[PDB]
């Protein structure tokens, strides 16, 4: 939740 | 295998070790692929940025080559300039232009942009994308975190670690890549896709600039993706706070069918961009001036 995290 | 990959990188990067000419490394940022430091060039006192990426910490190690492919081949006014690359122990370091104004994320999370400032960002980003897309390069991680600023408000695209190339022989990409909240629906759906996905992602960034956050941001990433995939295009929370020109612009970006989405080249002619202020108009938004 509220993730500025890529893939 | 790690050793195998280090050897392969060694053949494409510049020789040596930039510690021989840089002083006072200070960490300023993180991304998915590693850290960003400011460093001082000893001979000049000038500042550069150094992106450090541990080879052992990548989901897809082979994407580290994107850093080298872009540096060698695709430089532009609105793209962060990369100077040299090195293998330093277990890490790839890229020495690059320092964008001292920081990232657009720090602006959108702390202040309200007006439409002159929004248009100026969009115009700069679209100038970069039009040139990249015409040579088959898809960025695939367009979001406020990837847009960096100079002290004097010039806007530049950064973080090409997840990019890919299309061509007549490979007309579409298939990989699940990007940042969940900004991913195009066709990409979440696992359909083959092209440069169009950057235009969708730019739409979501417009929503960031207006609302401060992308849609579904307080949902877990997997649910947000499912909602992007299955639902009508996401809406501004603050639709009353955008001009009809901005809304018309955004409606060309957040189109589900990629064949009906505007291209960068088309968007450069959109009347919304007529509002774009000069780089000076962006300057008061930055932390050091607010």
């Amino acid at each position: 939740s509220r993730a500025r995290y890529e893939m | 295998s790690h050793e195998q990959f280090r050897a392969a990188l060694q053949l494409v990067v510049d020789p040596g070790d930039p510690r021989s000419y840089l002083d006072n490394f200070i960490k300023i940022g993180e991304g998915s692929t590693g850290i960003v430091c400011i460093a001082t060039v000893r001979s000049s006192g000038k500042l550069v940025a150094v992106k450090k990426m541990d080879l052992r910490k990548q989901q897809r190690r082979e994407l580290l080559f994107n850093e080298v492919v872009i540096m060698r081949d695709y430089q532009h006014e609105n793209v962060v300039e990369m100077y040299n690359s090195y293998l330093v122990g277990d890490e790839l370091w890229v020495v690059m232009e320092f964008l001292e104004g920081g990232a657009l994320t720090d602006i959108v999370t702390h202040t309200r942009m007006n439409e002159e400032q929004i248009a100026a960002v969009c115009l700069a980003v679209l100038q970069a994308l039009s040139v990249l897309h015409a040579q088959g390069v898809i960025h695939r991680d367009i979001k406020s975190d990837s847009i960096l600023l100079t002290h004097d408000g010039r806007v530049k695209l950064s973080d090409f670690g997840f990019c890919a190339q299309v061509s007549k022989e490979v007309p579409r990409r298939k990989s699940l890549v990007g940042t969940p909240y900004w991913m195009a629906p066709e990409l979440i759906s696992r359909l083959p896709y092209g440069p169009e996905v950057d235009i969708w992602s730019l739409g979501i960034m417009v929503i960031e600039m207006v609302d401060g956050e992308p849609p579904y941001f307080n949902e877990p990433p997997l649910k947000a993706m499912k909602m992007i995939r299955d639902n009508l295009p996401p809406r501004l929370k603050n639709l009353h706070k955008v001009s009809p020109s901005l809304k018309g612009f955004l409606d060309r970006l957040l189109v589900r069918d990629p064949a009906q989405r505007a291209t960068a080249a088309e968007l450069l002619k959109h009347p919304f961009l007529a509002k774009a202020g000069p780089p000076a108009s962006i300057v008061p938004l930055m932390r050091q001036n607010r």
